[PDB]
């Protein structure tokens, strides 16, 4: 099963791995629920400690609303490490993607390296890790997850050159400031222009 | 200024004995039956600042 | 925006902001840099004393950013007036443990440690160096030795609970927290913390603990909802376990629907801010129908 | 339980801390008044 994605959800993804670049970070995907795995976009679930529970069924709990309204369903949850020499899942990580492998049957976990992190990406930069229920983890070697490269290459350039990432909004900060959305759409009608 | 650390020592072991414990926290129930009107307080005033 | 922000701006708002930015010890670190060498070149008259931590603040701040040579610069001017000073040693430590030879910035911390025998910070840098070079457990080893020593300081306490945090370890953190809080009984974020640390342990009597530290910081500040929402999550787990008492659950199902109410008020008192607020309220109007029919 | 359905649980696999303390050693009852 190949593994597809939207630039908007990878451009959103390493945006806010840059709004925190020395804390950990996370995410989520969400696809379309109706063989290859389509992504539609990623919502940052939270930074920082990245190790509790309390707060991660209320956003977790909340994107299940969000997901019966617009019918819509989870796809996979991604985290990145804290440490550039880290790419091993942790327990948490793990915990979560079986979480949401018993509902949806296809949960990949997605690890986003340190090593590979610089204004002018390479290319796919992205660990795919396959986990289930059962003691199998295995991560594909190279694949093509993008739709089209160099449009990528050039937006992710213009929206990490301008300095116009300031406004991206985590759950956290819809705790603490209900004003901010969670949905970016300012980086929607980014994507969508520089297209 | 710890003139005598031993009679200091001593004297704190003591005092520390004395002291009863009465948990503040027990009583929760004030709380349970009030009103939230700050919260719509600075609320008001928190829209009017933007974002630097 | 550059232009127009160096355009509408004076020297004393910035050096303001840049202390009150100082004061909030906040994590800007390109902001910093930003203003720090904009004001170096334009004023560059008077203020020693302020700016003398502005050149710390601003070879910190290019320490995490990207350039060592401002670093440098600002290293140069330090060292000029004052020669010995430790604080520049310590600093430059950090700066030779960001690039490489982290075994010399060890031995200049020995000798700080061999002159001056009460030297917290050489001693937290440290074991920060051996938080990142070997494992956490060693770290946390010579951080109690550090605390044990002292037991002073509550940055001390803040980063064992940290890093006890990623062990999975709640009842050393438990014990951390509560300290913490005993000291500052006023801030209701380390009882917030301490309520959710409380709340992932588990336990019935656990979870009414966690219920009402995060009631009683719930009133002091009035206006956090994380507090609120785990206090709702809390009776409402009390009311789905079968150990309990009739008038317990009773009080527990009166708690997590006054906290609904309460939700349901704060979210359409932001509905008048936006056009975009209602669809917010909805779904949050739905989330709270589908876990009152569960819950009723 | 299915009623909560997301429920993440977490679990956990020389006394150098001076707090927490291996014994519980609960039965403390002093009463002293002078």
């Amino acid at each position: 099963p190949g593994v597809k994605l939207t630039t908007q959800a990878y451009c959103k993804m390493v945006l806010h791995g840059a709004k925190y670049p020395h804390c950990a970070v996370n995410g989520l995907l969400v696809a379309e629920k109706q063989h290859h795995t389509l992504f539609v976009d990623c919502i940052p679930l939270f930074h920082g400690t990245l190790a509790l529970a309390p707060m991660l069924e209320v956003a977790l709990t909340l994107i299940d609303s969000w997901c019966k309204d617009h019918s819509y369903v989870i796809a996979g949850y991604y985290q990145a490490n804290e440490r550039v020499k880290d790419a091993s899942p942790n327990q948490v990580a793990e915990k979560v993607a079986s979480r949401i492998a018993e509902g949806f049957s296809d949960t990949a976990l997605i690890m986003v390296d340190n090593t590979k992190f610089t204004m002018d990406c390479v290319a796919p930069t992205i660990h795919v890790y396959e986990h289930h229920e059962n003691r199998w983890r295995c991560r594909d070697p190279h694949h093509d997850y993008c739709e089209d490269w160099p449009e990528a290459q050039r937006i992710s350039a213009s929206l990490l050159d301008s300095r116009s990432y300031e406004t991206l909004v985590d759950f956290d900060n819809h705790l603490d400031d209900i004003r901010n959305d969670w949905t970016n759409p300012e980086i929607n009608k980014a994507v969508l222009h520089l297209c | 200024m710890p003139a005598d650390t031993n009679k200091a020592f001593k004297t704190e072991w003591e005092a520390l004995e004395l002291t009863d414990h009465q948990w503040a926290l027990d009583d929760v129930e004030e709380e349970l039956m009030a009103k939230d009107l700050h919260f719509e307080g600075m609320f008001k005033k928190e829209l009017q600042t933007s974002i630097f | 925006a550059k232009v127009s922000e160096l355009y509408d701006v004076t020297w004393e708002e910035m050096r303001d902001k840049m202390r009150k930015w100082r004061e909030e010890n906040s994590r800007n670190s390109e902001q910093i840099v930003e203003v720090g060498e904009e004001l170096i070149n334009e004023y560059a008259s008077k203020l020693g004393d302020d700016i003398w931590i502005i050149y710390e603040q601003v070879m910190i701040a290019a320490l995490d950013y990207g350039r060592d040579d401002l670093a440098l610069f600002c290293l140069q001017e330090l060292r000029r007036q004052f020669p010995g000073s430790h604080r520049v040693k310590r600093l430059t430590g950090m700066r030779f443990e960001a690039m490489e030879r982290y075994d010399d910035a060890i031995q200049l911390y020995d000798r700080i440690l061999q002159e001056d025998p009460t030297n917290t910070a050489a001693r937290k840098r440290k074991i920060a160096i051996r938080k990142a070079q070997g494992k956490n457990v060693e770290a946390i080893r010579e951080l109690n030795e550090y605390l044990e020593q002292f037991v002073g300081d509550q940055e001390a306490w803040h980063e064992l609970a940290e890093l006890y945090i990623n062990e999975h370890d709640y009842a050393k953190a438990a014990f951390c927290l509560e300290e913490l809080m005993m000291t500052n009984p006023h801030n209701h974020l380390y009882c917030q913390q301490y309520a959710e640390v409380k709340y992932t342990q588990g336990g019935l009597e656990n979870l009414e603990l966690s219920r009402k530290y995060f009631a009683q910081a719930l009133k002091l500040n009035n206006r956090n909802m994380r507090a609120l929402f785990g206090l709702y999550m809390s009776a409402s787990h009390i009311a789905s376990n079968p150990k309990a008492s009739a008038k317990t659950k009773k009080d527990n199902m009166k708690y997590a629907s006054w906290a609904a109410s309460q939700i349901n008020r704060a979210y359409q008192f932001a509905g008048r801010s936006k056009k975009e607020t209602k669809y917010s309220l909805k779904a949050v109007e739905d989330m709270l129908e589908t876990l009152q029919i569960t819950q009723s | 339980g299915r009623r909560f359905k997301w429920a993440i649980e977490l679990s956990g696999p020389s006394l150098y801390p001076v707090g927490y303390l291996d014994k519980q050693v609960p039965d403390t009852s002093v009463q002293e008044t002078d």
